[PDB]
Formats: C-alpha cells, structure tokens, sequence
C-alpha cells in the first residue's frame, strides 16, 4: 500500500475538498467523528482506503490531507463544520489576508511568508507514510491564492519530493460564477509556472458544471454547493481506483502512463454521466450503452469543446454500479460506428476500462439521484485546447493595453513574466495543433 | 474486438479493449526569485517614502 | 434587437445578407472583435469555432460548419468518398480519382491507367488535361502543392446550337437543424466556344469557369443559362425535363454527400449552432448521367439570383433561430 | 478586515454622520450602541465598521475631524450623536474659511498630528486593517485641504493599506464661495496620487436630481444628503454583509482600476426618492436595471454615452429573482455593448443582498469607472481657468505661503487626467 496526500489550496480547493472528503466518508462508511466500524484492523493496516486515511490508536480515521488558504474565512467553516473532528488543527492552515485575486500577491508577497510553514505541515504527513506516491492538489485558476500560492507550492514539492508524482484538480474560470476580471491573467500565469511541475491535471470549467446543474438538475441558479457536490462525484470516480481494490490506475504513476503520453499535454478531458435530479419523480434507469454513449456528448463534459475535431491520445472508462465487460464492449462497438473517434497514428485505438460494482454514493439530501450505473470517461483529446485558446484570447485583449498589470508589478513581479507565460501558452497551443491536425 | 488484461476481484473488474492498432529549478533559484521580487517591492516603497519626504 | 458581426469583407453573398439584416431595423452590426454577438459571418480561414457558445445570455450562430472542409477540398473529397462506406469506392456519380503528392496512391493510379490503355478505351485525365500519365506527373511535381488526378469525361452532353460544354451549379443551404434546402434556381455556366474532342491543349472549351470565358455572351447573357431555358431545351431537343433527366440525380448526390458527414459536423447538441451555404458543381454526360465535380464551401451567387437567395438565407437559416416581431427551397428529406 | 472611517469638515461630517445613522439602522444598532435586530446576517461582518465593547456594545470605528467645533457639535447632539467614541472627536477653533491652503499648510498642519494619534489608536486594535475610508468635500478648506493632508500622511504611515474616499464635488448650482474650483483642483491633484478609490459625488448631479426628477422646487443640503447616504449605504453593502461574494477595499481596487490614476468612480442609485415621500409600488427588476444605468440616476453630472465603461459593479438589494437580475444585466451589456470596452472581457459584475435599505422593498446601487467622468474634471478645469487667467482671489492663498506655480501644477495634472480618460475612450 502506498499513500496519497491531498492538498486543498484557496477557496475553490477547500470548499471542493469539503465536498470530496464528505463523499469519501460515505463511500467508506466513515463517520463524522472518524470512526470506521467495518475496519477490523484497529489503529492501522494497509488496506486500499488507507491510501487516503491514516489511523490512530483510538480507532479514528483521519484524511491524509492539508487545507491552506491565505484567508481564515473559508477554512474556519471546516474547523467548525460537521467534519470538524475528522481533521486535526495542524492540517488546517490559514493566513491573515488573502491574495486579493492577485497572482503576484499570492505567489511572491504573501506566498513567501507561509510557504515554509505549509511544507512543514506537509512533511508531518509524509513522515507518517511508508511509501508516499505523491500529491493531489485542488485549486482554482482565477484566485490569487489558488493561482499564486499553488504554483509556488508545486515548485517546492518538486524539490522536496522529486521522485513523487503530482496530480491537479483545477477549476477553469467562467464569467457565470466569476470573482474577478483578472482571472485570465492568474490562469495563464499559474499554468506556465506549474506546467513542468504537474504530471496530470484535470480541468473543470465552471461553465460546464454550471450548465449541467441547470440543464439536468433543474437548478435555476447553482450555488457553489451545487457545483461542488457534482464535481466531488467526478473526483470520486477518478480517485476510486486509489481507494478501492482494482487493477486499473492503482497508483498515481499509472495516471500519467495511461492518459499522458506527451508530458506537456497532460490535461485529460473528463465526461460524466448520468446526472439525474433527486426530486425528479419518475426516472427510467439508463443502460450501459446509454450512459457510455453520453460520454461523447459535449453537454456532459467538464469542459465544453468538440472532440470530433481533434485526436485522442488515450481514453479510460470508469464505471460504477451494475456493469459487466460484455455490455461495455457491446456499447463501444455500437458507438464506434456512429461517432467520430480519431486516435493519433502513434497510439492504439482502444479503451482501458475499470468497473466497481458498488454504485455511486450520493449525499443524503443532495441534488443527485441514486443510479444503478454511472460512468466517467477520461479522454486525452486535443480538443481541450479550445479552452486554452479562449483563455489566451481574453489574456491578449487585456494585456495589449497593459490593463491591471500595475497591480502585479506592484507586488514585485516583472512585466516580462506576463509575456514569458503567454509565450509558453503559445507553444502549448502549437503542441496541441501538431498532434491534432 | 480484442479484450485483454482481464483482472477480476470482489470489488469489480478491469480490462482493455483494442479496436485497431497504431500506424526543474533548485531551492536556491526559487529563493532567488522570491527575494528578487521582494527587493523590487522595497525599492518601490522607498521611492514612495522618498517622494512623500519631499 | 439582435446583433451580428462581419469578418469576411470579400463575401459578395453575405455582404448582401448583412445589408438585408440592417434593413429590418431589428439587427445591429458590431465591430469585428466584439464577442457579444448573436450571429457571426466568419472568415474563410482560421475561423475561431473554439470561442463560440461561451457567452452567457447569448444564443450564438455562425454561417459555417466546422469540419465541412472535408467536403469542400478536392484532396479531402476523394478521401472522403473512398473511405466512407456510405459513399464507398463503388459509387457511380463520382469520377474515378486519386490523391497524388509531389516528390499517396500513385502506384494505384497507374494500375488503372493500364486497363484504359490495354483496353483501347478513353484514357484522358485532369489535374491540366492530357492523355499521357507522364505529362501529368511532371506537372504536379512542378507546381508544389497537393493535386488530385481525375478521369476526364470525354463524352459530355453538348448544348445546341453551338456544340458547347457546360457545368451546373446548385446552391444548397443547411440550417441549424441540418435540414437540407436546395435552391430551386440553379445556373448553367456554359462554354461559348464549341467543344473540341481532339485538341486538349485549348482549355477554353474544356473549362467552363465564368472567369475564363470572360464568344462571351453570344447565346445567353454572360454564359449563364438558367433552369427555365435549359428545361425548355431538354423538352424540345431530347423530349424530357430537367426534373427527371438530371435534377433527381443532383438531389440524390447532394443528399448523399451531406448525410455522410452529418455526424461529424452536426451542431445538434452543441453549445453553438451552425448553418452554411454550399455550391455543388455537377457535370452531365451525353447519356444524361450526372457526375459530381466538386463542392464549394464559400460559393458566390449569380447576379440575378442574389436578391432572392440572400433573402432566403435570412428566412430559414437566421430568422428561424432569431425570430422577428411559397418557399424558394426544396427540402431534401431524410 | 477592519475599516477605519474618517470624516473631515462641515460636509464630510454631515454626510459621514448621516452614513452611520443609516447603516446603524440596517445593522439594527440603536443610538445607545445596543443591538436589537432579528437577523444574524446583520452581525456576521459588522466588525468591518464597528468595534465591540463589553456588554456587547457596538462603537463605530470612525474619527470625526474639523477645524471648527460648529458642525461637530451638531453631530454630537444629533440622532446617533452619542454612539461615537468621544475621544475620536478631534477639532480646532480657527476654522479654514473655505481655504485649501489653511487646511493643508497652516491651520490644518497644526491639528493633523492629533488626528493621526487617534488613527493609530484605532488601527492598533484592528485584527487586520484593510484600509481607510474618508468623507469630505473638495470645495471647502478643511475637508478639502486638511483631508488631502491626512491622506498623504496616512499613506506615509500605512503605505500598504487602501485609501478610499467619498469626495463631494463643488457646483455653482450649489455654491458657498467662488474659490471652490481652486480648492477642488488642488484636491483632485492629491486624490489622483494618494487614493486607490474615489467615489465622485457631484453636487451638480445631486441638485439636478432633486430639481428635475424628485420635483423639489428648492433643494437643501438635507435633500442632497438623502441621495448621498443612500449611495454610501449601497456601495458599502457588500463590505458590511455576508454573501456569494464578500468584498473588501483591496479586491475592489484590483478589479475596478485598470490603471492606477483612473480610479474615479460614478455612483448611481435606483429608485430615486425624496425624503418623507414613501413609495408603495416596488420596482420590477427590469425597472431597477434600466434606471440605475440612466444618466438621470448618476450621482456624477456626466453623460455615460459620451464615454465608455471600463468596469462596472452592481449590487441589487432585496428579495428578488437573482436569475432575472442576471438576465437583465446581461441584456443591458448585449444591447449597448458599444459603451463597454472590448479589451476588458466581462467587465460587469453583479451581486445580490437579501436585506434591503430602509423604506424600500428593493433597490439597486451602481458603481461605474467610466471615461465619461472626464466631463466632471473638465467642468472644474474651466471654472478654474476662468479665474486663474486673471489670478483672481489668489491672494487668499499666497497669503498662506502658497505660490502660483503650485496652482499651475495642479491644473496641469488634472488636464492630464482628462486626457488619459480620453485616451481609452477611443481605444
Ligand atoms: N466550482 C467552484 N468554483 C469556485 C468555488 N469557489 C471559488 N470558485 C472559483 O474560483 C475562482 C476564484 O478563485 P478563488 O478560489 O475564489 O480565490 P482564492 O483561491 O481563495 O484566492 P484569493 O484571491 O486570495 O481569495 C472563481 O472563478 C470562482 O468561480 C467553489 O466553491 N466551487
Ligand atoms: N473530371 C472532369 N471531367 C470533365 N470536366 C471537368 C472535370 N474536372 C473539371 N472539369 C471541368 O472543370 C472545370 C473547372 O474546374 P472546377 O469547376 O472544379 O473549378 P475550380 O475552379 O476547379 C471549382 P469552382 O470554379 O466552382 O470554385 C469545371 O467547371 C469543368 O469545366
Ligand atoms: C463593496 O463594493 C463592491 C466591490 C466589488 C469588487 C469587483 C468589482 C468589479 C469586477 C469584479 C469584482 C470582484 O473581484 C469582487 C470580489 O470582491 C470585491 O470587492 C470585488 O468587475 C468589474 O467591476 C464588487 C461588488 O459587487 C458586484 C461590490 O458591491
Ligand atoms: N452634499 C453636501 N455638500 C456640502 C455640504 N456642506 C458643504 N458642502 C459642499 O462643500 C463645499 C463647502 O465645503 P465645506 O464642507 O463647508 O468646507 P469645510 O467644512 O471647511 O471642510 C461647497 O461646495 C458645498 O457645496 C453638505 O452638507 N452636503
Ligand atoms: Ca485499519
Ligand atoms: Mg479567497
Ligand atoms: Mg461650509
């Protein structure tokens, strides 16, 4: 058994972390006080769920996770939340003042006065690991903390944990739920600095999650709660292989192996189905073929784009519930003859499939209905680059006039880093082009 | 068509299906970047307090 | 009050469309780089489809289908027909063609060139037009770009009086629901100089482009015969109609080509929607058998038909999505 | 994140006292300083403006300043006069006689250190001071002269704290003296340099609204302040209450100010109402949106169609369909996209608060960084030049040690500020 440490940075990271670890507890039958009855190895053990939970002699199961935010507001609700007993104080780090939606303020200014503390609190978890795999880092692109401090952290982890992998769960900015006009700056800036320090990053466009919550859950105005409880289901699907018995994606290295042939291009597109409303009176349960066919519908993707006009480098299907290989292969065969699925010439056209007979757990009183079978497709398609194009365009519009640049320069950053980051993004868009067309 | 690497267990099972075959900076440098930016902040604040002194 | 933008100034068709829209007093034109638009009359190259459908509170529409270049490029059209079971190699309305790269399927082309020579039948091809394979391969490598070799229809239908060659242009509109609308008015781009069977060097009676011809304007105005006259000629000279002898095949080829690529370009469940005007070029042999020549993704219209067609586009492609405060199209059902 | 309030001069103290009167009611605080509300939404972020004492007494973190005791005595005998910490009353006796030089160089310099001692005392109590907000006029002597002096000295001692200001602009329509253009031009020169955020509260606008819209035949300073306290309550809403987004004075500056000097905002409000006269009909969301963007609702006498919006922040107060708010706000931008700069994507952000202001079921406050604001400064510049070309009334200033060159510099910098706003109107 090898351990995984989850790091939640900024508001988005923390609040999503709350959604995930809440869901994790329900899936593993762990109670808010950290007690797990089904665990007969009291005080320890090397089970699959121990990848995410360490154990105390008192029989408490605590998340191998750290929460960090340059503002105490959000994490303070974790300290007093329902799962307050779950974490211990040393896991919840808070600053005095936030990065004010400023990458440079979160990275250079305030980042410098707390980075050593965080790494120390992280080192305290790593010391409790027998064989640390790596880290799962949850954050946002738009936030000053989520963008600024994350990149700095990712840089140091590559120094202190050179042999360890590092996966990302990043929130791509969307105007429907924006918190700043300069989020495009923070997004480009953090991507550039983090790119070489990330092995596999799962982007989630809030725009995509927002419309899914409106279209399928009939929520007129999705709250962060509505967005997070849905994202947590996706994260759960991706991390289930690390928390349960299986042979597919059993460790972090296998993510890069199965989804990331080219290092820089490490942004797999996620597609989840089905999303059904809890207060939907009458629902006809969907079949393996129906849910699998929905994995190729752009309306179900974590990022809105068109895989048809791109090329696949890899593709994983992660089922949960009543599913058997026979029905899966039958579904794939049908879909292949109906949809456009082009793989790059230097990759085999196929699908790595993972099934967990336990259907997807739902938060009691949540917005999601229980289903008999669900699926999450992780496809590394060059079509995701449309998101970079969108973002880089918004970046170019503002930077041409050097708007808002003075706020960053005032924090000790150089105006050159803007162009340096944008150039790296220009190279990234090209790498996607060469592979895609 | 071709199903391979079938691995079954109690929790579930996994496999692979093929339809068609194919055809870092150091700690020194980091501390240097953070301190360099801190100097620029100090210089800016000094110019301000010098301007305010006038 | 809807809004739109223009990013293709050279578009004679949509220059008229933008004019008609403003004339309704319910459409407001914006600058090129204004993202807050309902409609986009995009450019021909590097159209940013990636930035469409990401504006909250805006239903966005564009006058182009992403991936439709696979049908509107000669090298792509051949590949599309040969690799698509729906069309297949056995399809009878497309001339025998091959893709050739300069120094690919060159070896395959010569295998068929032998049957024509070792059969003593018609063996003339086109990229220039020649009966010698060596003269053609030497021409492609001397140009630079990728060219397509295609069987030349040595026995074309010839208009009388004149003994003239011609090609038919059909304007098709595909809306956001992928309804295929054939414009009832087509046009014959005719040659004024009589077709010469022996001398292929003279490319003025072999090629029927409106630019090359411009005996221009001897028989009809501007080397353009419309359907009413051509229909009358067929009745008088061949005892048949345009509908029967030709138009059925045209409606079949058009319906076939677009149904083929529908799953690859359809914007049914997308975040943005697409429509597009196409220009199909057809060729008719002496046995009244229609052949597909090529498809134009950015077609121009005939002067007489601009007013009616452009108005038509607004009605079924634009106003259908953005309604305001008998039909000139033939719906090819499927 | 505590905010330290300062109010200087006659105008500054009268709008400042009215401000605390209004929001105290919104937070359920009585003149005694005791809480008597019904919602916990009132106390969740009340620390931003109020200090807490034993027995759960809430004291404004405000500092009252003036060079004459006249106006401050009226405050202390006013409705919520007793709520203010009596030690925060710092005043002189000589006044400033509507002279910028007196407030900035001679009379005010003699009192400024006393004020900064109170500022320091409050600041040291703050868990994490985010900045200061100042209320004052620019046409007078104290609030205009000494106010800008305080700002300069506050920046010196707290250079990494935000400086916000509610600056009342002078107008001949509502004039005390003829030297108001001088005092204003001198003050704007300071505000361009030493503030991150300035709400331009133009008296010309406040008069036109009372006269034209509210049909008040002869408006008073009381009528003008009903509009000010309504605007001040509105813009500070997302600072005082918890919500989807929670605002602070720094995040405010970052997203509203694309360039450091261009930080002069146009406040707006809807529905426009006069004192006493209650309205029975609540406005529909489409009406709140249309009105708040209308020039007739702007607190700065500027035609927004004569310029382009760099950034916009809107706050809707009351119980309403936040979906409908979203649609209407998006409808405005989509209908009039020409008046929003294209080189700042998504420069309009909206927020909603459940608690409405007193006397209204729902309202909408507007904050716009428009290039049309140049019309305001160009107006002051013309009135300035008309006298300065003859050196009229300049002896009041030169008698206090000032030189003509200092006027020429202030004039030049404001004309620059105008041209800068003009630069991005044609981008
Ligand atoms: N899906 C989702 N997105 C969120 C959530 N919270 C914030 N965001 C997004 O995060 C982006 C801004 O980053 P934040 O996380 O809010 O800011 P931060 O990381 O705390 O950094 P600071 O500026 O220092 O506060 C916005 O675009 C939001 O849409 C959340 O709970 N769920
Ligand atoms: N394989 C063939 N057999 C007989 N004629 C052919 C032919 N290929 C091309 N042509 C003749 O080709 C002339 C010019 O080529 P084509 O029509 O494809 O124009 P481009 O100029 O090639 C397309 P367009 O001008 O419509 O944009 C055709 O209009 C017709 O005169
Ligand atoms: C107390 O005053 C307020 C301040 C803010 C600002 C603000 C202003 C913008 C913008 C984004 C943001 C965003 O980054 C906010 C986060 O928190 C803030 O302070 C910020 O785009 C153009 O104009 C917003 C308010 O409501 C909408 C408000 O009422
Ligand atoms: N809105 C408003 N403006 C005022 C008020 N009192 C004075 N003013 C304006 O401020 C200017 C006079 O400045 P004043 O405040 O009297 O100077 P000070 O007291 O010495 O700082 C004039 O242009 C007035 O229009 C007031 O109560 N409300
Ligand atoms: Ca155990
Ligand atoms: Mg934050
Ligand atoms: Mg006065």
């Amino acid at each position: 058994m090898r351990e995984c440490i989850s790091i939640h940075v900024g508001q988005a990271g923390v609040q999503i972390g709350n959604a995930c670890w809440e869901l994790y507890c329900l899936e593993h039958g762990i109670q808010p006080d950290g007690q797990m009855p089904s665990d007969k190895t009291i005080g320890g053990g090397d089970d699959s769920f121990n990848t995410f939970f360490s154990e105390t002699g008192a029989g408490k199961h605590v998340p191998r996770a750290v929460f960090v935010d340059l503002e105490p507001t959000v994490i303070d609700e974790v300290r007093t939340g329902t799962y307050r007993q779950l974490f211990h104080p040393e896991q919840l780090i808070t600053g005095k003042e936030d990065a004010a939606n400023n990458y440079a303020r979160g990275h250079y200014t305030i980042g410098k006065e707390i980075i050593d503390l965080v790494l120390d609190r992280i080192r305290k978890l790593a010391d409790q690991c027998t064989g640390l795999q790596g880290f799962l880092v949850f954050h946002s692109f738009g936030g000053g903390t989520g963008s600024g401090f994350t990149s700095l952290l990712m840089e140091r982890l590559s120094v202190d944990y050179g042999k360890k992998s590092k996966l990302e769960f990043s929130i791509y900015p969307a105007p429907q739920v924006s918190t700043a006009v300069v989020e495009p700056y923070n997004s480009i800036l953090t991507t550039h600095t983090t790119l070489e320090h990330s092995d596999c990053a799962f982007m989630v466009d809030n725009e995509a999650i927002y419309d899914i919550c409106r279209r399928n859950l009939d929520i007129e105005r999705p709250t962060y709660t509505n967005l997070n409880r849905l994202i947590s289901q996706i994260v759960s699907s991706i991390t289930a292989s690390l928390r349960f018995d299986g042979a597919l994606n059993v460790d972090l290295t296998e993510f890069q192996t199965n989804l990331v042939p080219y290092p820089r291009i490490h942004f797999p597109l996620a597609t989840y189905a089905p999303v059904i409303s809890a207060e939907k009176a009458y629902h006809e349960q969907l079949s393996v073929a129906e849910i699998t066919n929905a994995c190729f519908e752009p309306a179900n993707q974590m990022v809105k784009c068109d895989p048809r006009h791109g090329k696949y480098m890899a593709c994983c299907l992660l089922y949960r519930g009543d599913v058997v290989p026979k029905d899966v292969n039958a579904a794939i065969a049908t879909i292949k003859t109906k949809r456009s699925i082009q793989f790059v010439d230097w990759c085999p056209t196929g699908f790595k499939v993972g099934i967990n007979y336990q259907p997807p757990t739902v938060v009691p009183g949540g917005d999601l209905a229980k289903v008999q079978r669900a699926v999450c497709m992780l496809s590394n398609t060059t079509a995701i680059a449309e998101a970079w194009a969108r973002l880089d365009h918004k970046f170019d519009l503002m930077y041409a006039k050097r708007a808002f640049v003075h706020w960053y320069v005032g924090e000790g950053m150089e105006e050159g880093e803007f162009s340096e980051a944008r150039e790296d993004m220009a190279a990234l868009e090209k790498d996607y082009e060469e592979v895609g067309v | 068509m071709e199903v391979i690497e079938l691995n079954k267990c109690t929790s579930g099972q996994s496999f692979e299906v093929i339809l068609k075959p194919p055809s870092d900076p150091s700690l020194e440098e980091i501390q240097k970047k953070l301190e360099a930016a801190e100097e620029r902040r100090k210089y800016q604040e000094a110019e301000l307090l010098k301007h305010l002194a006038e | 009050m809807y809004t739109f933008v223009v990013r293709d100034e050279n578009s004679s068709v949509y220059a008229e469309v933008s004019r008609l829209l403003l004339a309704t007093g319910q459409w407001k034109r914006l600058r090129k780089d204004n993202p807050r638009f309902n409609l986009m009359l995009g450019e021909r190259n590097r159209l940013p489809f990636g930035r469409l459908g990401h504006e909250p509170g805006l239903v966005q529409l564009v006058n182009y289908y992403r991936g439709a270049d696979k049908l509107c490029r000669k090298a792509s059209l051949v590949k599309l027909i040969k690799t698509s079971p729906e069309l297949s190699e056995s399809c009878t309305w497309f001339p025998e063609s091959y893709v050739i790269y300069p120094t690919d399927e060159r070896e395959v082309f010569l295998a068929a060139y032998n049957r024509r020579r070792e059969g003593r039948e018609g063996n003339v091809w086109i990229a220039l037009i020649s009966s010698e394979a060596s003269e053609l391969l030497d021409f492609i490598d001397e140009q630079g770009q990728v060219h397509v070799i295609q069987k030349y229809l040595e026995k074309p239908l010839l208009l009388e009086p004149g003994h003239r060659k011609f090609d038919i242009r059909s304007w098709v509109l595909v809306d956001h629901l992928y309804n295929i609308y054939l414009y009832r008015e087509g046009v014959l781009r005719t040659s004024s100089e009589p077709y010469n069977s022996a001398n292929f060097q003279d490319k003025t009676c072999h090629l029927t482009n409106h630019c090359i011809q411009k005996n221009y304007g001897r028989y009809e105005e501007g080397n353009e015969m419309f359907f009413e006259e051509f229909n009358q000629y067929l009745m008088d000279a061949l005892n048949t109609t345009l509908e029967n002898s030709i138009l059925l095949q045209i409606k079949h080829i058009i319906r076939s080509c677009l149904m083929c690529i529908e799953p690859a370009i359809s914007t049914k469940h997308l975040h943005y929607q697409s429509f597009q005007l196409f220009g199909f070029d057809f060729m008719v042999d002496e046995e009244l058998k229609v052949w597909l020549i090529e498809v134009n993704g950015a077609p121009a219209c005939a002067q007489k038909l601009y007013a009616e067609l452009c108005q038509g586009i607004v009605d079924v492609a634009i106003s259908s999505v953005f309604p305001l405060a008998t039909s000139i199209f033939i719906k090819l059902h499927h | 994140r505590e905010i330290v309030h300062i109010q200087a001069g006659q105008c500054g103290n009268q709008i400042g006292a009215k401000f605390w009167e209004v929001i105290s009611d919104e937070h359920g605080i009585d003149p005694t300083g005791s809480y008597h509300g019904d919602s916990d939404l009132q106390l969740e972020r009340i620390n931003v403006y109020y200090n807490e004492a034993t027995g759960n007494k809430y004291v404004p973190r405000a500092i009252l300043v003036d060079l004459e005791p006249g106006t401050m005595d009226s405050v202390r005998s006013g409705p919520f006069g007793q709520i203010f910490r009596p030690d925060n009353f710092v005043f002189g006796q000589s006044g400033a006689g509507n002279n910028w030089a007196k407030g900035h160089y001679t009379e005010g310099a003699e009192l400024v250190d006393s004020v900064l001692d109170v500022v320091r005392k409050e600041s040291e109590s703050c868990d994490c001071l985010q900045g200061f907000q100042l209320t004052h006029s620019l046409g007078g002597g104290t609030g205009s002269g000494m106010g800008t002096l305080l700002i300069s000295k506050i920046r010196e001692e707290y250079p990494d704290r935000i400086m916000n200001t509610f600056s009342v602009m002078p107008s001949p329509k509502v004039s005390d003296t003829v030297v108001e253009p001088y005092n204003a031009t001198l003050s704007v020169h300071q505000l361009v340099e030493n503030t991150d955020e300035t709400y331009c509260i133009d008296n010309e606008a406040l008069y036109d609204i009372c006269f034209r819209t509210l049909k008040l035949t002869t408006p008073t300073y009381g009528d003008l302040n009903h509009l000010v306290s309504a605007t001040m309550s509105g813009v500070t809403t997302c600072l005082r209450f918890p919500g989807q987004l929670n605002a602070d004075l720094r995040k405010l500056a970052v997203n509203m100010v694309p360039f450091p000097r261009l930080h002069f905002f146009m406040p707006g409000f809807a529905p426009l109402t006069s004192r006493g006269s209650q309205q029975y009909r609540a406005l529909t969301v489409p009406e709140l949106t249309q009105q708040m963007f209308d020039s007739k609702n702007m607190m700065a006498a500027c035609d927004p169609r004569h310029g382009r919006y760099l950034t916009v922040a809107a706050i809707f107060r009351g119980r309403m369909s936040m979906k409908e708010v979203d649609e209407q706000m998006l409808n405005v931008q989509n209908k009039n996209s020409s008046y929003f700069v294209e080189w700042i994507p998504n420069n309009v952000k909206t927020a909603v608060c459940d608690i409405p202001p007193r006397g209204l079921k729902m309202s909408a406050t507007f904050i716009g960084n428009s290039t049309a604001i140049q019309e305001l400064f160009k107006r002051i510049s013309e009135q300035f030049t008309a006298m300065f070309r003859r050196k009229a009334f300049l002896h009041w200033y030169t008698g206090e040690g000032m030189d003509e060159m200092e006027f020429t510099e202030a004039e030049s910098n404001m004309n620059d500020l105008v041209s800068e706003y003009q630069q991005y109107q044609d981008a």
